[PDB]
């Protein structure tokens, strides 16, 4: 199926207690394999996954010296978005980016994404083209000019095309077992009355990969939304997910609920119920 | 400035049982800003040897974490996932429901 | 691999 390569920048400013906080980390699908924290010890790129390990010297150095450099770019990005809003010195401020690849089940280029946000809201975006942006407000239009005037989208179109496939095919490979997996949901349900005349059915999915899922409650066959809570999708802590879905149905009808389940491990969708 | 509480969610690894060893998970998600400190607690006390995963952040710009401590559930030994957050009024205590 | 080439806002 689709695989992806994704990086993730976050850059905290540190109101009179120094340098900004610079965590950067990357993923092949939903599986961590490198990091850059500002606080921790190295100061160098660290591998996260077993086949990332391999990478020679000059990987290491070469991902080291990138990531510094990027950690330099949103050094200086606080501080121009600070005068962009003309916000004081008091205040804590977060600048995010996130950029890389999608290939399809042939781990051919499909998409490319690369995008900014500022104190947790969308600030300049690379279209799906990759050769226009979308800015937020006024603000984010003097970047998006900026970058015209530099021909940014032309140089990140042939990285997000070129090169970031090129590295995650040689990823995929390297990974060979673990990260070409699929694991399907094992599920199973739950039941605890709650009042009287009400009960609650939980529909359970546990160590499926990749993170992506889909429960949904019906009764007598149409959907819900809603009485039905959906927790967000989250890590066992050994390369698998877990997410739970629950709904409150009347005490005694617990048999006209269905729980759906869809996962690319699925062969076909399941449908589950109390019994 | 954008806001956001945290969605705690506090669990084991593999499916809980007594007397042999697992992780303790308390998975924080959907909050900003991105300072948060988390504590796990055995018998309502701070357990001091936890790991935490590198923060990163979902689609919608909103950040995730994952604290995690390995222990050997007993029957007596009770756990719990304290947060505390700009959003936070005061400090959270999300307990371990072995039972959900 | 990361981009060799930030580009300041």
């Amino acid at each position: 199926g689709s695989h992806s390569m994704r990086y993730f920048f976050t850059s905290v400013s540190r109101p009179g207690r120094g340098e900004p906080r610079f965590i950067a980390v990357g993923y092949v699908d939903d599986t961590q394999f490198v990091r850059f924290d500002s606080d921790a010890a190295s100061q160098r790129m660290e591998p996260r996954a077993p086949w990332i390990e391999q990478e020679g010297p000059e990987y290491w150095d070469g991902e080291t010296r990138k990531v510094k450099a990027h950690s330099q770019t949103h050094r200086v990005d606080l501080g121009t978005l600070r005068g962009y809003y003309n916000q004081s010195e008091a205040g804590s401020h977060t600048v995010q980016r996130m950029y890389g690849c999608d290939v399809g089940s042939d781990w051919r280029f499909l998409r490319g994404y690369h995008q900014y946000a500022y104190d947790g809201k969308d600030y300049i975006a690379l279209k799906e083209d990759l050769r226009s942006w979308t800015a937020a407000d006024m603000a984010a239009q003097t970047t998006k000019h900026k970058w015209e005037a530099a021909h940014v989208a032309e140089q990140l179109r042939a990285y997000l095309e070129g090169t970031c496939v090129e590295w995650l095919r040689r990823y995929l490979e390297n990974g060979k077992e673990t990260l070409q997996r699929t694991d399907a949901p094992k599920t199973h349900m739950t039941h605890h009355a709650v009042s009287d005349h009400e009960a609650t059915l939980r529909c359970w999915a546990l160590s499926f990969y990749p993170a992506e899922i889909t429960l949904t409650w019906q009764r007598d066959g149409e959907d819900q939304t809603q009485d039905t809570e959906l927790v967000e999708t989250r890590p066992a802590g050994d390369g698998t997910f877990q997410k739970w879905a629950a709904v409150v149905v009347p005490s005694g009808q617990e048999q006209r609920y269905t729980c759906h389940v869809q996962h690319e491990g699925l062969p076909k969708p399941l449908t589950l119920r109390w019994e | 400035m954008i806001q956001r509480t945290p969605k705690i969610q506090v669990y084991s690894r593999h499916p809980a049982e007594n007397g042999k060893s697992n992780f303790l998970n308390c998975y924080v998600s959907g909050f900003h800003p991105s300072d948060i400190e988390v504590d796990l607690l055995k018998n309502g006390e701070r357990i001091e040897k936890v790991e935490h995963s590198d923060l990163s952040f979902s689609k919608d710009w909103s950040f995730y974490l994952l604290y995690y401590t390995e222990f050997t559930p007993t029957e007596k030994d009770e756990y719990a996932c304290r947060v505390n957050h700009v959003t936070l009024s005061q400090p959270k205590i999300v307990k371990w429901d072995r039972d959900m | 691999g990361l981009m060799w080439l930030s580009y300041f806002v």
